[PDB]
């Protein structure tokens, strides 16, 4: 699976490992020994970077995450880009660093954070919003952020950053002018102001209506209430997966019964 | 900055000793054009009253600012020390006849010299012997006088609060079943009372308050201690800010105790009397102009900018309250500000404080919005299980991993 | 009305807008949310103790 993520992420065709990344692993092949700790970890490395290049940050700050938790006794050069790569990706998708597990490996906490200090200082930046602030610290470490690779995801952060303000404006306002929007979120123009809410209902960030007339900008912030057919069916869909994945768990737990070194203690 | 309001008769009569210099020493002398009259009465007083070291550490920058009797001060330092030698071989002479009864005023009276000397860091751990010596409950009421009054004078919180918890369980719970209803002086007012001063330093407002506000004005006017004009201050302010309109109501408003001390501070009177009444231009305006008297303060000083930000986040709170839409015109001139300034002020108590609203910038109108019960549910519910699956997915892989044995060698 | 609604006398609202006063008529019997709210927040923490078990 390592092999395969890599070889579509040189020569960029990422569709076809879709099928293989969709499934939850839940088994490890013991291939005869071998199967060092670098292949589990390369394998939900590339799938994160794969998952990175689609826009998918859900499913991308998954493996990366996985990949951190890895029981580890040294710093390796696969895990430490993938602490620096959990923190943009949170800050696209969520709007600060989620907390890793308790159980991860002692070694994230002691070695690997050190070394990933321009993005430990992003983040910190990225939690009072001031997108000029945050602007002069992407072009002082810049030399940092292009040698690791990961250059384009740290300008999503800035955009991100742009977003998540006006995303809070639904939080406190009800209609808005785009001259005066364009003044706490620092756009520095009602027409750059205008296009940005625009992308934003087309993506389904934000449930706002543009009035041209006034210049205004309502938040509706009312997208349905759970009364139709299709929620119920959004229900059971959820509902299936669980059921399903508590049948596995079922299943796994009974081999273990019958297991002859479980009896004896 | 003028102070018509304020006549030299209740400024100098309100303290008493050395306990004057040290008010207006550093903060009140950020004010030009007002320290140079009040200098013509500190030059008749801190001369006197046993000052020795303070006598040339403070008068040595007001010196340069400008015939004297240098030559006063240097016979006072010599004759001190003579004294306290001489009375302590006669203290001696009763401990070695074995009587028990007239030793008893040895300790009691050694250490009220400390007090007046000027040096009291040797008087807190003479008072730790003295605790061992107290086996009647007789001799326990006498000792706790003294060590409440000698903590505060040091400013060392840290053992404030460690040592005043002692004092709580020490004396078998409030001697026994209360001797019989209290005795006739309330010598538990100005227990109290001490604690309402030292909970302010504490940062903690609401605890000041409410210890401090049961005080009894039977003691009436003691200029052995501090004045009452500043209790009602502080109660009437810890009041307003921490204590809701219930509480407001059952302690201050219709509390037929604390009226007494409003009468001698009509301003604090009025404050809380117009906030109550929902009149809050008044309440603030009136607010505002006090703010700088209290200023210059040492004990308030510090606690100003806080509490103001509080009344006035609690003014907010309760304009808002009966209403499902309010105009921010009519809101902007209630509160001295403009309507630019309070959508600023709003936007911060809609983010995270207690109110729930939504500014209309268009026709300038806050109104209130009300979350809706079942869908909050419903995207709670699918949230949790969203995460729950997440979890599981996770620690599934951990099992496939812990299995296999795999780490990075 | 703003001394009364204050006080928990009068059950309602003043749209200062328009000039009403919106009384409460509601809060019926919605304590089946509330429980299942309850409900939601015990399964949260409780997943989160049993994944964290020893590892």
């Amino acid at each position: 699976h390592a092999d395969l993520c890599q070889l579509c992420l040189l020569a960029k065709c990422f569709k076809p490992a879709l099928p293989y990344l969709d499934v939850d692993m839940m088994d490890i092949c013991k291939e005869n020994g071998a199967y060092d700790a670098k292949h589990f970890l390369c394998y939900y490395y590339y799938g994160g970077m794969i998952y990175t290049g689609l826009k998918n940050f859900e499913r991308a700050l998954y493996f990366y995450e996985q990949a951190i938790t890895t029981p580890a006794m040294a710093v390796s050069h696969i895990m430490l880009e993938s602490y620096k790569k959990y923190i943009l990706v949170s800050l696209i998708l969520l709007g600060k660093v989620q907390q890793l597990p308790k159980y991860t490996s002692q070694i994230v906490g002691r070695f690997i954070k050190p070394l990933s200090n321009a993005y430990h200082e992003l983040a910190q930046v990225y939690s009072t919003n001031n997108p000029s602030e945050l602007r002069n610290l992407v072009n002082k470490h810049s030399e940092t952020f292009t040698r690791d690779n990961n250059m384009g995801l740290v300008k999503q952060c800035l955009s991100s950053l742009y977003k998540k303000n006006i995303q809070r404006l639904t939080k406190t306002f009800l209609t808005l002018s785009l001259q005066d929007m364009a003044s706490r979120v620092q756009l520095s123009g009602p027409q750059e102001a205008e296009k940005y809410v625009l992308h934003m209902i087309e993506d389904g960030e934000i449930f706002a209506s543009i009035n041209q007339k006034d210049g205004m900008v309502s938040f509706h912030d009312n997208p349905e209430k759970y009364n139709n057919p299709a929620m119920l069916h959004n229900i059971d869909q959820e509902m299936l997966k669980c059921i399903e994945l508590d049948e596995r768990l079922k299943a796994m737990d009974q081999e273990i019964t019958v297991n002859p070194q479980f009896v004896q203690k | 900055v003028e102070n018509p309001s304020l006549d030299l008769e209740q400024y100098a009569a309100s303290y008493s000793g050395l306990m004057r210099i040290e008010r207006l020493q550093f903060i009140a002398d950020h004010c030009p054009t007002l320290r140079v009259e009040a200098l013509k009465m500190a030059l008749s007083f801190v001369q006197r009253t046993f000052n020795v070291d303070m006598y040339e550490e403070i008068h040595r920058k007001l010196s340069e600012a400008t015939a004297l009797d240098t030559a006063w001060v240097e016979a006072t330092r010599k004759k001190a020390l003579l004294k306290l030698e001489k009375l302590d071989t006669d203290l001696k002479n009763y401990k070695g006849n074995s009587i028990k009864e007239s030793i008893r005023r040895g300790h009691d009276d050694l250490g009220d010299h400390y007090l007046d000397c000027g040096d009291l860091s040797n008087a807190l751990k003479c008072y730790s012997r003295a605790r061992d010596y107290c086996t009647s409950a007789k001799h326990v009421i006498n000792m706790c006088l003294n060590v409440i009054k000698v903590s505060v004078y040091l400013q060392n919180w840290s053992h404030v609060l460690s040592y005043v918890s002692k004092a709580e369980s020490t004396p078998e719970i409030a001697e026994q079943r209360g001797e019989r209803d209290s005795q006739t002086q309330a010598i538990l007012t100005k227990l109290k009372c001490a604690a309402g001063l030292a909970e302010l330093a504490a940062r903690k407002y609401k605890q000041a308050a409410k210890c401090l506000l049961l005080a009894s004005f039977d003691h009436c006017d003691f200029p052995e201690l501090l004045s009452p004009s500043n209790v009602a201050i502080y109660g009437g302010l810890c009041a307003l800010a921490t204590f809701d309109r219930q509480e407001l109501q059952r302690n201050v408003i219709s509390s037929s105790s604390f009226k007494l001390f409003l009468e001698l501070e009509p301003q604090v009177r009025d404050i809380i009397f117009k906030f109550y009444e929902s009149k809050y231009a008044s309440c603030l305006k009136m607010l505002d102009e006090m703010k700088d008297n209290l200023l210059l303060d040492m004990y308030l000083a510090p606690h100003v900018r806080t509490l103001y930000t509080q009344i006035r986040n609690r003014a907010l709170i309760q304009y808002f309250s009966p209403y499902v839409s309010a105009d921010m015109h009519r809101m902007a001139a209630a509160f001295n500000t403009t309507v630019a300034a309070l959508e600023d002020e709003l936007t911060q108590l809609i983010l995270e404080g207690l109110i729930s609203a939504r500014v209309d910038s268009h026709s300038k109108i806050l109104y209130a919005r009300d979350v809706d019960q079942r869908s909050t549910t419903f995207e709670k519910s699918l949230l949790m299980g969203k995460e729950f699956q997440r979890r599981a997915k996770a620690m599934m892989l951990r099992a496939a991993v812990l299995r296999n044995q795999i780490h990075v060698k | 009305l703003v001394q009364c609604i204050l006080d928990n006398t009068i059950h309602g609202r003043i749209d200062q807008v328009n000039q009403l006063l919106e009384l409460d008529h509601q809060k019926r019997g919605g304590a089946r949310y509330t429980a299942l709210d309850k409900w939601t927040n015990q399964l949260n923490s409780l997943n989160q103790a049993v994944v964290s078990k020893l590892a």
